[PDB]
């Protein structure tokens, strides 16, 4: 909420698909942060959304959070 | 204007 | 080569029967294709989609290898976006493929070729957020892109190395751990070897905090301090002759005896190399008798060729 | 090989004006027009400063913060110090609007600040008054939205809420609060705001409001920085800028930089060419560029470019927003600005400093030359690295106010100007955004410089202006720019496509738009465009005619100019012009011309019908759209004399009749748009309103030229295209044909008996032929032409030629056979016109152009290598039609009284053999002169010839044969036949093939004899047979009976 994190995208983004693959118990935290991690990038999220959504489809992972700010990012509109 | 320019002749 | 053209059209009517259409066979086609040279675009347009589509990792590592070798031929306006399209594709592999092993290859296979469209922003994007990846070897290999880099698109490689720059010194500085202290040391020298013009101004502040770490109280921190005050030494150009004095007195001071976890392959090496750039010559052996002592007794004392 | 034969072909009616629709292109709706332009007429400093008296609620510290507006209080008194921090603000704030009103309130009353805002607002009740507050000096805002100030005896501090303050102000206004607790007067006026909304129903946007920090953060209190923190970053930008650098851990990458050395820098904030004055001017653009990427296009407008004083408000504000974050403060504002502090472009701000700021111990010690940053060439330069490859619509370069910055300065001016030329060049997307982004005033600016080295890229980048948005005319005329476009045109070194540029410019300049054009009548723009109207430049001559024909658009003026210095006359020589776009473009001007005569003299009486006389030989032109034009202009003489017109059209049921004749051609003209054209403008002049007026797209059509993309590489040469690949492919498949062709005749010709298929066509099949590489036959009858194949044996399509029913197709041909074919259809009236994609699955047929020609029945033989077109029939003219020019270039004479049958000539060679009803072939050869064109006349026969066919070979052999049958193989260097023949004795139809030497003929009796030239018998088939065909290459046959049956036979 208050940094910058365009610089550890990365970083961040593989530990948390990681996660999510080893680990049903932490989805709901690791999907919560992932979308505030995607409110805070914006456009610069637009690269991991193929691979983090073959995950979700892996793992039938259905955020309503995440959903509508990717939904927002590909239609472009902004909020 | 907005922006001052100058050596406009 | 009676019938070089026959043959080649021969071996791409194969190709085409065979790959118009288990596992090992595709691994096999894959290589064949990759391995040497032939006469390309529906077959890249829709290998785009075979290693999208593909789960299996060695299917996809082959698919990354055949792209980045039959992209070589690299004017239409058509084709460039299409090699645009297929690099930005094969960037988003690179950066989001979990696969780390894949992920170095592809950035690896990012060679000169490719720099001219690597320059665009949105590519510069991407291996911005490359840099920051979880594979030191990957962070390494991107932040020598970005430096080799810093010519084309100086306005925007130059802020984020001078960013980079700065997260690099101050991990140094300030991170007590030895593996990050030699990743921050590698970081350095390879920034140093890519981006002289960006570091170039910035000599003065990084020799000095490459002095103060060399003069604290772990062998891979230390030999990659010593490599990098020499390309440092290569880079500033007759710019550090104020602190040659400093800095061959405390690389005799760990050249004698063997007890320090330094090597005397990169202490000699970073010598010479600032000797060379610096033109510090007779007057060492002057004030410092016993360099020529200590020279000559390598020769005796070292086994290594190098 | 024979590629290279392929490849040196002319496509003939393969261009833009025949492939694309003409018409205007759809003007977008430009919405970069600014709706208003607000003004900030005053200013208003309140400063609750309360110097010496530090407020209850917060215990400051020993130390503290005790530097306000640069002025330490407790160094010269109290009063002293108010009195000098008002001064210096007011001094801060004119560094940015000098011209505005300040009055000043210190430690001020309730009374006392509502009779200022009401004398304010008294003075600017319509525009923008800057309320400043400081309320450093009080107490923090209460919850219930109330502002502190003092009484007179400065004893209490009398609360004041924010519902009354709102209220004695108006509702266009901006407001800038100094306190901790920002927030909660923020937060109260929004909700003040909603309650007048909620009474009003039994001023929220318009108020603007920027705050120090947020209600529950509190000012930062650290000794080195200024109390008056945010406001000295809104006014002082570079100043706190440089002082927040040199406290940042990045002060260790460059040494022996302290506060005081920022205090003694050089340079003022004017200068530009200063350190001081380079640093604001990187500082206003990096601003500005984050502010353009970051905020949507509306309140990027509505913020940074409505008025001076909101813009550098908000561009300090974006720093201030930087500045406070690393103090746990986050400045407000009214407009929630999304956060702009990770946005990379600080890094290039820090970059920039830390360069430009290492220098100054040398400039201030030793004093060297400064030397400009290489921040603004960096940024060029990676904006032209961008346009390298940016030519898709990907996300714009974020460097577009870089440029509009450095267009401001002249040391970068040129290679700024270069780039935003390529970078409209991209497209209407691209220059829409370059108007978005606030070019249109400086590139209007530009037009006063008098350096001609400028004049090359100001003319491209406002012809790409004017060719996107049509509105910058009045902008144009108001700056008196034309003078300037008019020097340009004015200059013969100047190279000829920046002047027909130019020439572009000054007519959509003068596009329906009056003022435009009694300037340019002024302007001596006729006398110009006369001087440059015989230039060697199609594109120059065609533009420069419209320009001219577009003055006089119901201009007397500018007509009587015109009849002064005989433009009509000098425009007489562009009628005959090669190119059909300069034609047109004469047409239209010579139109427009006569259609402003408006009653004049009997001098512009006769005048009009020299003029319409000239236009009236045009009638015969191959170009449907000049006849359209000419239709046009033919219908402005119509409203000038329609009491005229309508007197000539009721003497049916000598000037005006001769142009009836003309209209009445141009109503029967092949073209369907033409001919309804013409039958729309008859029929008005019938039922006699002003809508039966219709004006053509021409004009637009030819304006779209400079909104396409010019300086990129046409895709015709790109190396690697898919078209390229395509057409390689097809000459590779018609070179394989040709080859197995001279195979098979290599082998000799055997027996022709198979019969590939049988099918039955609706009509007659009046003439076949085949097209040289496709397996596609196109076969005509009497009111459709049908498109068989030998190959899948189905029908393809069914068209309808559209004649009368008296006419008939007669002969066809096959344009362009290498690739991209094209169908001549010439009817036997003289109705010549061109099919497309006759045989596609996913097209439909489709016009390119017609013409009515002359004016047996018709013979056509087409000639690719050259691209002439020649019609021969009942006129004793064989013309000669140039697909190239459209127009006529030899109308040979025949000499003969019979029609012309059957007409053939030998390709590389003028050799134009014509056979005829009498019987004698003549020959005629086009190098010498016309009276001299007829070489050789024989007469040999007395009867109809079927074919006078002749051989491509250098011994061309003319093998006539007529209705008797007899077979005569004359030769074009002989007077004698060489070999006689008789084969049957009635004949109804004949064919030969070039390449094997079969004569086939018909027979009443269904036989089918194929013979050779010497006569020896080969075949004698067994089913009025009055179509037979040749395949070009194969030994393919294809006969027609009398019966509606066609069929094709193979060699095996």
């Amino acid at each position: 909420e208050s940094l910058d994190f365009t610089d550890y995208a990365s970083r961040i983004i593989h530990p948390i698909v990681r996660t999510l693959d080893q680990s049903p118990e932490l989805r709901s935290t690791a999907m919560d942060t992932l979308s505030s991690l995607v409110f805070q990038l914006g456009k610069k999220y637009q690269i991991f959304i193929p691979m983090v959504n073959k995950v979700l489809v892996r793992h039938r992972i259905n955020h309503q959070r995440y959903d509508v700010l990717i939904c927002r990012i590909v239609k472009g509109y902004t909020l | 204007r907005v922006f001052f320019m100058d050596d406009v002749e | 080569p009676q019938l070089k053209k026959d043959i080649q059209d021969g071996l791409l009517k194969m190709l085409s029967l065979v790959l118009m259409h288990d596992v090992g066979s595709i691994t096999l086609a894959l290589r064949t294709l990759g391995s040497f040279e032939f006469e390309l675009t529906q077959f890249v347009r829709h290998c785009a989609d075979h290693f999208l589509n593909s789960e299996h990792k060695e299917i996809r590592m082959e698919a990354a290898r055949t792209c980045s070798r039959l992209l070589t031929p690299s004017v239409s306006q058509t084709a460039v976006q299409v090699v645009a399209d297929v690099l930005s594709k094969l960037l988003v592999v690179g950066i989001t493929d979990p696969d780390p092993d894949i992920r170095y290859c592809v950035l690896a296979s990012l060679d000169e070729r490719f720099d001219a469209h690597l320059a665009q922003a949105e590519n510069l994007q991407a291996l911005f957020v490359a840099l920051n990846d979880q594979v030191f070897e990957i962070r390494e290999l991107a932040i020598c892109t970005v430096g080799r880099l810093s010519s084309m698109n100086p306005a925007f490689v130059m802020p984020f190395l001078r960013k980079m720059l700065i997260q690099i010194l101050t991990e140094l500085e300030h991170s007590g751990i030895g593996r990050i202290k030699e990743q921050s040391a590698r970081m350095l020298g390879h920034l140093v070897s890519n981006a002289p013009r960006l570091i170039r101004p910035y000599m003065e502040p990084i020799l000095k905090a490459l002095i103060l770490k060399l003069k604290d109280p772990n062998p891979g921190v230390i030999n990659n301090v010593l490599a990098t005050i020499g390309e440092l030494a290569q880079v500033s150009g007759l710019e550090m002759r104020k602190w040659v004095d400093e800095l061959f007195i405390i690389i005799m001071d760990m050249l004698q005896d063997s007890s320090l976890l330094a090597k005397r392959q990169v202490a000699l090496w970073t010598l010479g190399q600032l000797v060379a750039s610096t033109g510090y010559v007779v007057e060492p052996y002057r004030k410092y008798p016993t360099l020529l002592e200590v020279l000559l007794n390598f020769l005796k004392t070292e086994q290594n060729q190098g | 090989e024979a590629d290279l034969t392929d490849w040196n072909l002319p496509l003939a009616f393969m261009k833009k004006r025949h492939c694309e629709k003409i018409e205007g292109s759809k003007s977008l709706a430009q919405s970069w027009r600014m709706k208003d332009r607000m003004k900030t007429v005053s200013v208003a400093l309140v400063l609750c400063l309360n110097v010496g008296v530090d407020p209850p609620d917060v215990v400051k510290t020993t130390p503290c913060a005790r530097l306000e507006c640069w002025i330490d209080p407790l160094s010269m008194g109290p009063q002293k110090a108010l009195e000098t921090i008002g001064a210096n603000l007011q001094k801060q704030y004119e560094n940015w609007q000098p011209r505005a009103r300040y009055k000043q309130s210190l430690d001020p009353t309730v009374d006392e600040v509502k009779k200022l805002c009401t004398s304010l607002r008294r003075n600017a009740k319509e525009e923008r008054v800057l309320f400043h507050y400081n309320g450093h000096g009080v107490p923090r805002p209460t919850v219930n939205g109330e502002v502190w100030v003092f009484n007179k005896n400065y004893t209490q501090y009398i609360p004041l809420s924010i519902y009354d303050l709102q209220t004695w102000m108006g509702s266009p206004s901006i407001f800038v609060y100094d306190c901790s607790n920002a927030g909660l007067i923020v937060k109260s006026f929004k909700q003040f705001a909603l309650q007048r909304e909620q009474e009003l129903e039994v001023s929220m946007k318009n108020c603007i409001q920027l705050a120090a920090c947020e209600a529950t953060e509190l000012l930062p209190m650290i000794p080195d920085l200024p109390a008056d923190l945010f406001t000295s970053c809104l006014t002082t930008p570079i100043k706190i800028a440089l002082r927040w650098f040199c406290m940042q851990k990045c002060v260790s990458l460059v040494p022996g930089v302290t506060l005081d050395l920022i205090e003694k820098i050089p340079g003022r904030l004017n200068d530009r060419r200063t350190p001081l004055g380079e640093l604001n001017w990187i500082f206003t653009a990096i601003t500005d560029t984050i502010a353009w990427n970051v905020l949507p296009r509306d309140l990027f407008q509505k913020l940074f470019r409505q008025d001076l004083l909101v813009a550098s408000l908000f561009r300090n504000f974006l720093l201030a927003e930087r500045i406070m974050r690393s103090y746990n403060c986050t400045p407000v504002s009214s407009p929630r600005l999304p956060p702009t502090y990770m946005h990379a472009m600080w890094q290039a701000w820090d970059l920039a400093v830390d360069i430009c700021l290492s220098q100054l111990p040398t400039i201030i010690e030793e004093g060297t030359a400064f030397r400009h940053s290489p921040f603004f060439a960096e940024q060029l330069t990676a904006f032209q690295v961008w346009l390298t490859m940016g030519v898709e619509n990907r996300n714009p370069p974020e460097q577009l106010p870089i440029v509009l910055q450095v267009l401001l300065s002249q040391v970068h001016r040129l290679r700024a100007l270069d780039l935003l030329g390529r970078f409209l060049d991209l497209g209407p997307w691209a220059v829409s955004l370059a108007l978005s982004v606030g070019i249109f005033p400086y590139v209007l600016k530009l037009l006063q410089s008098s350096a001609r080295e400028l004049r090359p890229l100001l003319v491209f980048i406002w012809a790409k202006i004017l060719a996107v948005d049509s509105s910058c005319q009045a902008d144009l005329v108001k700056d008196n720019g034309h003078k300037y476009f008019l020097s340009v045109l004015a200059d013969p070194y100047m190279p000829a496509e920046h002047r027909t540029m130019t020439a572009f410019i000054l007519a959509v300049i003068v596009n329906s738009y009056h003022t435009g054009q009694e300037a340019c009548l002024q302007g001596n723009l006729i006398a110009i465009c006369l001087e440059q109207l015989n230039d060697p430049h199609p594109l120059l001559r065609q533009w420069v005619a419209i320009c001219l024909g577009r003055i006089w658009q119901n201009f007397d003026s500018a007509r009587w100019c015109g009849v002064r210095d005989s433009a009509h006359e000098k425009l007489y020589s562009l009628l005959s012009d090669p190119i059909p776009e300069v034609r047109c473009a004469a047409v239209f001007a010579l139109g427009t011309f006569v259609g402003n005569s408006a009653e004049r003299t009997d001098h512009s009486t006769t005048i009009d019908h020299n003029v319409a006389m000239m236009l009236a030989q045009l009638v015969s032109d191959g170009s449907p759209m000049v006849r359209k034009e000419l239709v046009v202009a033919l219908s402005h003489l119509v409203v000038q004399y329609e009491s005229n017109f309508c007197t000539v059209a009721l003497q049916f049921i000598s000037v005006y009749t001769q142009i009836w004749r003309v209209l009445l051609h141009l109503a029967a003209d092949p073209y369907p748009e033409v001919s309804d054209v013409a039958m729309k403008v008859l029929n008005s002049i019938a039922y006699k309103f002003i809508s039966a007026t219709v004006q053509t797209g021409f004009c637009d059509w030819s304006a779209r030229y400079f909104a396409q993309p010019v300086m990129k590489i046409p895709e015709e040469h790109d190396l690697e295209s898919q078209i390229r690949k395509e057409r390689e492919w097809r000459f590779l498949r018609n070179s394989r044909v040709r080859r197995q062709a001279q195979q098979v005749i290599q082998k000799g010709i055997t027996r022709l008996d198979d019969q590939i298929f049988l099918n039955r066509n609706p009509g007659v099949p009046s003439v076949v032929k085949f097209h040289p590489f496709t397996p596609c036959i196109a076969v005509a009858d009497k009111d459709s032409i049908c498109f068989w194949d030998w190959e899948k044996g189905e029908k393809l399509d069914y068209f309808h030629n559209g004649n009368p029913r008296y006419t008939r197709v007669t002969a066809m041909e096959y344009l362009n056979g290498q690739d991209c074919s094209l169908l001549l259809t010439a009817t036997d009236d003289g109705a010549i016109r061109v099919w497309k994609n006759f045989a596609d699955l996913e097209k439909n047929p489709e016009m390119v152009t017609a013409w009515q020609g002359l004016s047996a029945g018709m013979v056509v033989d087409w000639e690719q290598e050259t691209g002439l077109l020649m019609s021969s029939g009942d006129v004793r003219i064989v013309r000669i039609w140039d697909t190239d020019r459209e127009m006529k270039v030899q109308d040979i004479p025949t000499g003969a009284d019979s029609c012309v049958t059957s007409l053939s000539c030998d390709s590389h060679r003028s050799l134009i053999v014509a056979g005829l009803g009498d019987g004698s072939i003549r020959v005629y050869d086009r190098r010498m002169a016309l009276s001299e064109c007829r070489v050789m006349t024989y007469r040999e026969h007395t009867a109809w010839v079927v074919k006078a066919s002749l051989q491509k070979r250098p011994d061309g052999h003319i093998v006539s044969v007529s209705v008797n049958g007899d077979v005569r193989i004359f030769d074009p260097r002989m007077p004698e036949s060489v070999n006689v023949l008789q084969i049957v004795k009635g004949l109804t139809a004949l064919d030969i093939h070039p390449q094997a030497d079969l004569i086939a003929c018909g027979s009443v009796n269904q036989f089918t004899a194929i013979y050779n030239s010497s006569g020896e018998l080969i075949n004698n088939i067994k089913y009025a047979i009055s179509c037979l065909a040749f395949h070009p290459h194969w030994p393919h046959l294809a006969v027609g009976s009398n019966d509606y049956y066609i069929s094709v036979y193979s060699v095996e």
